[PDB]
RNA sequence: GAGCUAGCCCUGGCCAGGGUGAAGCUGGGGUGAGACCCAGUGGAGGCCCGAACCGGUGGGGGAUGCAAACCCCUCGGAUGA
RNA sequence: GAAUGCCGGCAUGAGUAACGAUAAAGAGGGUGAGAAUCCCUCUCGCCGUAAGCCCAAGGGUUCCUACGCAAUGGUCGUCAGCGUAGGGUUAGGCGGGACCUAAGGUGAAGCCGAAAGGCGUAGCCGAAGGGCAGCCGGUUAAUAUUCCGGCCCUUCCCGCAGGUGCGAUGGGGGGACGCUCUAGGCUAGGGGGACCGGAGCCAUGGACGAGCCCGGCCAGAAGCGCAGGGUGGGAGGUAGGCAAAUCCGCCUCCCAACAAGCUCUGCGUGGUGGGGAAGCCCGGGUGACAACCCCCCGAAGCCAGGGAGCCAAGAAAAGCCUCUAAGCACAACCUGCGGGAACCCGUACCGCAAACCGACACAGGUGGGCGGGUGCAAGAGCACUCAGGCGCGCGGGAGAACCCUCGCCAAGGAACUCUGCAAGUUGGCCCCGUAACUUCGGGAGAAGGGGUGCUCCCUGGGGUGAUGAGCCCCGGGGAGCCGCAGUGAACAGGCUCUGGCGACUGUUUACCAAAAACACAGCUCUCUGCGAACUCGUAAGAGGAGGUAUAGGGAGCGACGCUUGCCCGGUGCCGGAAGGUCAAGGGGAGGGGUGCAAGCCCCGAACCGAAGCCCCGGUGAACGGCGGCCGUAACUAUAACGGUCCUAAGGUAGCGAAAUUCCUUGUCGGGUAAGUUCCGACCUGCACGAAAAGCGUAACGACCGGAGCGCUGUCUCGGCGAGGGACCCGGUGAAAUUGAACUGGCCGUGAAGAUGCGGCCUACCCGUGGCAGGACGAAAAGACCCCGUGGAGCUUUACUGCAGCC
RNA sequence: CGAUGUCGGCUCGUCGCAUCCUGGGGCUGAAGAAGGUCCCAAGGGUUGGGCUGUUCGCCCAUUAAAGCGGCACGCGAGCUG
RNA sequence: UGGGAGAGGGUGGUGGAAUUCCCGGAGUAGCGGUGAAAUGCGCAGAUACCGGGAGGAACGCCGAUGGCGAAGGCAGCCACCUGGUCCACCCGUGACGCUGAGGCGCGAAAGCGUGGGGAGCAAACCGGAUUAGAUACCCGGGUAGUCCACGCCCUAAACG
RNA sequence: CCGAGGGUAGGGCCCGUGACUGGGGCGAAGUCGUAACAAGGUAGCUGUACCGGAAGGUGCGGCUGGAU
């Protein structure tokens, strides 16, 4: 449910916010945080690689639990749902009956109170990691391993899911969030549901200074610059391409496939991305 | 108006200072030439 | 060589006073319940006026200068990119 | 003898410009060889959110005192930030170190690179962040939280006593955090007092007074008081916090729970120690046994790690507390008390400036704190003033032109001009009132108008106190008084109508462009399945991202509204197991050299043999492109209609003489007395047109047009006045430039524009103030233009390579 | 070409005459008045405004008239730009 | 009070047939389409056949001249929530009724906004035919849309 | 004091008029096609949407005021 301002101001008038509703705990907890190194885009060679980075709110990292076969068996509470400001999902604050204390990406309908649990056994419920092979075809699921115990790599952001499709052998077929079909070893872990946060598109930054906030530095056209520093650089007056659109570095840029040829993942993906 | 000379006993010690030419290649070879030419100061004196 | 300048990183600091009066909240009206209206409260904003501070719009002066970019009058921003 | 040659010396311009803010001076007295310029006194003016005071940087003896004036000081100099000499900087508590970590740097392990080297977890370094114990006064020519005085405090060592399972670089807690708004109680600071203390004063018409003028505090340990911060207590279970754990976490039960208790700060009080004005008299002495009290205002500071709201979700590590591990429990640790111990470096002075950065004692630049009073609605704004600090290191006259900055102006009022450029006007607050249009916020300070001082009388509410008085903050009603004028000075919008462009706030060519340019939310296309794509790197390694398709890269477009048509033949990109071509390599029909020969050696056809290219398709918010001629209607004209050639397809909607229209000031209409601009139309659009987007759009703009009202020295058309210069006298004294000069006019001549040649004319010698026609005047080896088989940036289907990718 | 600053305006003029006006004339298809045309004449005079950067030109209102040219398309060590 | 019939409405679930596409197998010279054709598709292996998968939309027979609703309109099956309505009994209230300017709600299709979804169909559009032309009718393609959620639009031969 | 009215400024309603532009009515014998009435030669009509010289065409859903 994103909110909206009155046009009180010129940028008011688009500008929308997350309600925030779902959120139960406003202060993160002090154990899983640490400080988040901010880059500008600059490596260690102090050169920018990623332009148009720095400047954004500072923020403190939270450990979030991307195993959770870490413990196996042990149930745990949802004590708290958590803004992170690192991510588009929400988090939760699981309290594990032995005591120890984790966050994990808040699927959609996770409620405060409810209990999960992570293993072979457990019950098909929203909030519950068990190895791909032991759910059911056609479950949708979130925060998927990619290879086994290699950590959740897919369906991670807000509203994302992945969706079951069949077995083969040791693996099952999925439809990643991007359409694509792929097989994924059966011993990688999943968990039941889907992101939540899902209206996390719909927020409209409203103003220049909403993407200052977000770390993103203003972003310069091609068509912009000079010849020096673009191929779409240079012309009097106004101009259009005048050759195939192109980045800086001179590779097109509208179709050019970029994906490694003899990639060895290319025998397990089975249909590319549509739409 | 903001001259180009903004003077800063750290920042000069930092950057010209004997420790600085040593630790590479290149300023071991500033301090070389300084030496052969008979200098008498091979680096900036700085308060310190 | 980044003690000038450009960007970013870490850690600190600064922004007189006045104006406008968003959401929400409360109450009243309204309805089957509502939406919603009104009042009070509230104190939002790359909101308004204006110093410090940051600028440099127009004109005049200066032009072997007070100055290798300054001075006067005027003018832009001033809780924010 | 020339090279705009090189180095040096010395000329010219010239006693010329200038002598660095227009805050400003005058006199008396001293000193001295010498005084506008040094010292003292009186008078005058300037700053006073500073032009005063305190920190930090940077500077480095410039500080204080004596003796000096050659040079330095834009004049002078007896003076000085100058010369010579002597002196001067005192810390367990202030700052830094013997503490901590941040980015970053460095780097056992390890990784990479021809060499040099590059990376890199820990660890270490790294501060203006964290942590940590000193306040007030006195003293020196010059230091003081440092010396001294008074009262306080910290750590280390040893000892005594009491207590306890003691013990860590290990576990845990805490440290520990944003932005805006903000409560209670205080403090700093300030105002008033008919109260308290004080040297005096009564002037010039009046006043001996509830008169004037001056001051009326500061620091403080324990205790106490007020206000706040922090913190649940007990028991049982326990598998988590990489060993252990009684700690922490999780579950359960009991009690306490707007509390309390314990603990910690702030403020008040507090033994005690200090300070203590005007005036008078020589920094000092007195005043003085100084008094040291009441009322009000009141922080942005303090209690503080306080409260609330919001989204963009807000360091680390140590100190500290707790837990236990080896170990040790004759130890050790904790508490109290006592004695001893406590190192290194800084400390002078300048510090919005004559001591720092600008070559200068340079109108520029330089971060933090304090920054008093009155009035003006408020305030750090403005005027004037306190404390304090200054009059800006050339002066004296004069009272021309002209220049600068400033004031006024009859009648007119934009007639000025590219343009109302400039300058007027308007101007704060309170009340009345306010249009099209609109995205319902706005447009809006729309416009336009009325009020504004002082006096007396009455009176409403808020704060303090007591509920009153008093004080204080907002008012309200009536009646009056004066002036040309009441925000009486200073600070403080001119307004409207209508177009173009860009939605908007922002950003830019440091130093000729601030814009219509860039950015911007938003829209679309495209790549990317994660050891992602992409980027930097030879690599290792990094960024991307401790992110994961609601994400990340690239590209164009540019809020929003209504929309974005047709063409895939060419180029691009995407798809295509066929076919064609295709390198190394495979294959070896068949030849050749040599040898007596076995052999050795060489050439080598068919055929198999990738990517790429060809070929077949797809694709426009990919690169791009979107026709010609002729005919036709019952007035004419014009063609809804037709014919034919061509194309991959022949420009749709909307717009149109436009930021685009050549002809062009198109034509018509509006506005004006008059309109190459402007606005509204028309459409034969030289040469609009749909994301290099098309057409609109409220609001916004130091953008660029056009009009009107207001008002003006812009102008008719100039006048007067002020100050700083210009001018004259005293002091100091440049500059570009310069073949040499004894350097006139005309008409001719001459390399074609003559002071210099010819002829004539005119003309005694030398200056000073002025003006700019000439000396093809000066600063600059033309930047336009060409030339050089000169250079450099940039482009591409120029050539040829290379990285990279296949 | 080791620089002869370039359009328009402003200011300041000065000159030529192929004369716009004013003065003197001859001819007229000159009744008068008013014109036309040519001759002599350079003494003086030759307006204000709208448009446009404009020179020029068009237009408004006047006038005796609203002259045309030269002076580096006079004049930037005089200004503007 | 006791019963009833019903595609009345809303939410969730879920079943088979068919179409399309993808994969595997088998197989070869055409398939498709019409009045006839052509475009199109096919030796790069189509059509026709078998097995597997994916996905959306609509529910054959029952089905009717049927039923339900105020209308618009409603059809596989299942559960839940919910409206209307009729019958019986003759038990309760005691005229508590009828209509209804305004108001409010509902309102097929198409259309609009923001997300999603997209098999089939198909405005616009392209191509092939026809024709004097053919911006049509017929044929091959094909984008909105048709579908879901929420919010608008409020029309109709919304008719008996 | 009030006060006819005058002046200044800003709104509201109405009438007249305007380059040009939009369709409408009408007009003995104009041009283009033939949409409708017969199944009008594609049944017609319809609300809406998109397109086209023009009548119209097509999509979706509706009506019979449709024939056989
Ligand atoms: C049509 C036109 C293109 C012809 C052309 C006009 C231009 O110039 C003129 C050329 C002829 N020579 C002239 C010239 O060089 N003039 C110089 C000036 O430079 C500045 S004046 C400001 C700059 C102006 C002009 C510069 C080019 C100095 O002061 C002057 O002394 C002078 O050197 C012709
Ligand atoms: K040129
Ligand atoms: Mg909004
Ligand atoms: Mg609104
Ligand atoms: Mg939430
Ligand atoms: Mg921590
Ligand atoms: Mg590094
Ligand atoms: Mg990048
Ligand atoms: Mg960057
Ligand atoms: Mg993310
Ligand atoms: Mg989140
Ligand atoms: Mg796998
Ligand atoms: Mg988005
Ligand atoms: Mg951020
Ligand atoms: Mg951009
Ligand atoms: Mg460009
Ligand atoms: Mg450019
Ligand atoms: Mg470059
Ligand atoms: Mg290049
Ligand atoms: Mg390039
Ligand atoms: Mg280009
Ligand atoms: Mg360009
Ligand atoms: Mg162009
Ligand atoms: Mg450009
Ligand atoms: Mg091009
Ligand atoms: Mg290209
Ligand atoms: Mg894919
Ligand atoms: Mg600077
Ligand atoms: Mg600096
Ligand atoms: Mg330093
Ligand atoms: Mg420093
Ligand atoms: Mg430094
Ligand atoms: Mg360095
Ligand atoms: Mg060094
Ligand atoms: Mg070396
Ligand atoms: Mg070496
Ligand atoms: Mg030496
Ligand atoms: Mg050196
Ligand atoms: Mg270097
Ligand atoms: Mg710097
Ligand atoms: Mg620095
Ligand atoms: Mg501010
Ligand atoms: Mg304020
Ligand atoms: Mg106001
Ligand atoms: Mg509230
Ligand atoms: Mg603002
Ligand atoms: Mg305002
Ligand atoms: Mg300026
Ligand atoms: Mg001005
Ligand atoms: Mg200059
Ligand atoms: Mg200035
Ligand atoms: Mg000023
Ligand atoms: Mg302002
Ligand atoms: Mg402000
Ligand atoms: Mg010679
Ligand atoms: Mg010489
Ligand atoms: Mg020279
Ligand atoms: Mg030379
Ligand atoms: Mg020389
Ligand atoms: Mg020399
Ligand atoms: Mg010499
Ligand atoms: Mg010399
Ligand atoms: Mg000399
Ligand atoms: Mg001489
Ligand atoms: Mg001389
Ligand atoms: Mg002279
Ligand atoms: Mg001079
Ligand atoms: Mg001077
Ligand atoms: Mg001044
Ligand atoms: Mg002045
Ligand atoms: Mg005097
Ligand atoms: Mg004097
Ligand atoms: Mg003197
Ligand atoms: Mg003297
Ligand atoms: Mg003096
Ligand atoms: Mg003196
Ligand atoms: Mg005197
Ligand atoms: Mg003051
Ligand atoms: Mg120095
Ligand atoms: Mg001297
Ligand atoms: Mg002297
Ligand atoms: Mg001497
Ligand atoms: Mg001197
Ligand atoms: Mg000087
Ligand atoms: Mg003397
Ligand atoms: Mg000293
Ligand atoms: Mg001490
Ligand atoms: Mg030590
Ligand atoms: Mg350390
Ligand atoms: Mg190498
Ligand atoms: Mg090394
Ligand atoms: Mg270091
Ligand atoms: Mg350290
Ligand atoms: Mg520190
Ligand atoms: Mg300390
Ligand atoms: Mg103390
Ligand atoms: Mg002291
Ligand atoms: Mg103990
Ligand atoms: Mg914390
Ligand atoms: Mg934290
Ligand atoms: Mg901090
Ligand atoms: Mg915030
Ligand atoms: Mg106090
Ligand atoms: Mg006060
Ligand atoms: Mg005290
Ligand atoms: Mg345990
Ligand atoms: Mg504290
Ligand atoms: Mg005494
Ligand atoms: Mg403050
Ligand atoms: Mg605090
Ligand atoms: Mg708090
Ligand atoms: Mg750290
Ligand atoms: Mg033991
Ligand atoms: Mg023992
Ligand atoms: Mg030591
Ligand atoms: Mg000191
Ligand atoms: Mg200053
Ligand atoms: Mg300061
Ligand atoms: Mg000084
Ligand atoms: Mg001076
Ligand atoms: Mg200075
Ligand atoms: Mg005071
Ligand atoms: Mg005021
Ligand atoms: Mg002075
Ligand atoms: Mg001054
Ligand atoms: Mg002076
Ligand atoms: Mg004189
Ligand atoms: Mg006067
Ligand atoms: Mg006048
Ligand atoms: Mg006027
Ligand atoms: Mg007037
Ligand atoms: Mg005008
Ligand atoms: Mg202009
Ligand atoms: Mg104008
Ligand atoms: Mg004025
Ligand atoms: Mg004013
Ligand atoms: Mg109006
Ligand atoms: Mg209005
Ligand atoms: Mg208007
Ligand atoms: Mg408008
Ligand atoms: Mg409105
Ligand atoms: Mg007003
Ligand atoms: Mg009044
Ligand atoms: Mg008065
Ligand atoms: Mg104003
Ligand atoms: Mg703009
Ligand atoms: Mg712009
Ligand atoms: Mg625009
Ligand atoms: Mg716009
Ligand atoms: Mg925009
Ligand atoms: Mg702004
Ligand atoms: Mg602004
Ligand atoms: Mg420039
Ligand atoms: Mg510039
Ligand atoms: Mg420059
Ligand atoms: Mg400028
Ligand atoms: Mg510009
Ligand atoms: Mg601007
Ligand atoms: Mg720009
Ligand atoms: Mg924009
Ligand atoms: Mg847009
Ligand atoms: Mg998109
Ligand atoms: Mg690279
Ligand atoms: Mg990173
Ligand atoms: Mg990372
Ligand atoms: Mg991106
Ligand atoms: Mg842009
Ligand atoms: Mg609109
Ligand atoms: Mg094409
Ligand atoms: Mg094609
Ligand atoms: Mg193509
Ligand atoms: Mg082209
Ligand atoms: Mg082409
Ligand atoms: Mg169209
Ligand atoms: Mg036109
Ligand atoms: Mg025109
Ligand atoms: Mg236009
Ligand atoms: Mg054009
Ligand atoms: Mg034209
Ligand atoms: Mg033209
Ligand atoms: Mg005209
Ligand atoms: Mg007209
Ligand atoms: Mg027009
Ligand atoms: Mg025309
Ligand atoms: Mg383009
Ligand atoms: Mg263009
Ligand atoms: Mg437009
Ligand atoms: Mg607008
Ligand atoms: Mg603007
Ligand atoms: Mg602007
Ligand atoms: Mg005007
Ligand atoms: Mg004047
Ligand atoms: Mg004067
Ligand atoms: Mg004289
Ligand atoms: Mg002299
Ligand atoms: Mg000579
Ligand atoms: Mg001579
Ligand atoms: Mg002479
Ligand atoms: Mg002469
Ligand atoms: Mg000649
Ligand atoms: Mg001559
Ligand atoms: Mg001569
Ligand atoms: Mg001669
Ligand atoms: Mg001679
Ligand atoms: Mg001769
Ligand atoms: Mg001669
Ligand atoms: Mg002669
Ligand atoms: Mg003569
Ligand atoms: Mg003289
Ligand atoms: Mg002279
Ligand atoms: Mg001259
Ligand atoms: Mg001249
Ligand atoms: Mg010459
Ligand atoms: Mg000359
Ligand atoms: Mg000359
Ligand atoms: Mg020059
Ligand atoms: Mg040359
Ligand atoms: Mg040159
Ligand atoms: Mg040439
Ligand atoms: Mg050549
Ligand atoms: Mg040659
Ligand atoms: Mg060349
Ligand atoms: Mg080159
Ligand atoms: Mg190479
Ligand atoms: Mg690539
Ligand atoms: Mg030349
Ligand atoms: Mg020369
Ligand atoms: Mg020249
Ligand atoms: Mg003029
Ligand atoms: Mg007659
Ligand atoms: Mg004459
Ligand atoms: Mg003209
Ligand atoms: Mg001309
Ligand atoms: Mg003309
Ligand atoms: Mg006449
Ligand atoms: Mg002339
Ligand atoms: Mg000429
Ligand atoms: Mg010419
Ligand atoms: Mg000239
Ligand atoms: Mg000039
Ligand atoms: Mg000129
Ligand atoms: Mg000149
Ligand atoms: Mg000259
Ligand atoms: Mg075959
Ligand atoms: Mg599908
Ligand atoms: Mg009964
Ligand atoms: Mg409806
Ligand atoms: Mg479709
Ligand atoms: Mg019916
Ligand atoms: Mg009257
Ligand atoms: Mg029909
Ligand atoms: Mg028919
Ligand atoms: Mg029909
Ligand atoms: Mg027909
Ligand atoms: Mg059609």
């Amino acid at each position: 449910a994103v909110k909206k301002f009155k046009p009180y101001t010129p940028s008011r008038r688009f500008m929308t916010v997350a309600d925030f509703s779902e959120i139960t705990k406003t202060e993160p907890e002090k154990s899983l945080v640490k400080p988040l190194k901010k880059t500008g885009g600059r490596n260690n060679q102090g050169r920018i690689t990623v332009r148009f980075r720095g400047g954004g709110h500072k923020r403190l990292y939270r450990i979030i639990d991307f195993k959770r076969w870490d413990k196996v068996g042990i149930p745990a509470k949802v004590a708290a749902i958590e803004y992170d400001p690192n991510r588009s999902a929400r988090i939760a604050l699981l309290h594990y009956v032995d005591g120890e204390k984790r966050y994990i990406i808040a699927p959609d309908g996770l409620q405060v109170g409810q209990q999960v649990v992570a293993g072979p056994d457990a019950p098909i419920q929203v909030g519950n990691a068990l190895p791909l092979r032991f759910i059911p075809v056609g479950t949708v699921v979130h925060a998927v391993e990619l290879e086994p115990k290699k950590g959740a790599k897919l369906a991670r952001a807000a509203g994302t899911s992945a969706q079951i499709q069949g077995r083969e052998g040791d693996y099952v077929i999925l439809r990643l969030p991007s359409g694509e079909l792929r097989k994924v070893h059966g011993e990688c872990y999943a968990t039941v549901g889907a992101v939540g946060n899902a209206d996390h598109k719909n927020i409209v930054l409203g103003k220049a200074g909403r993407s200052r906030w977000l770390g993103r530095r203003p972003h310069v056209r091609g068509a912009a610059m000079n010849p020096v520093d673009h191929p779409h650089g240079g012309g009097e007056g106004r101009a259009p391409r005048g050759r195939p659109p192109a980045s800086p570095w001179g590779w097109q840029t509208k179709g050019l496939k970029t994906r490694k040829r003899r990639k060895p993942s290319s025998r397990f993906i089975i249909a590319r991305r549509k739409k | 108006m903001k001259r180009t000379w903004q003077p800063n006993r750290r920042k000069r010690a930092k950057t010209h200072g004997f420790r600085a030419r040593m630790r590479t290649p290149g300023g071991r070879k500033v301090l070389k030439r300084r030496r052969q030419k008979g200098r008498w100061r091979l680096t900036p004196a700085v308060r310190k």
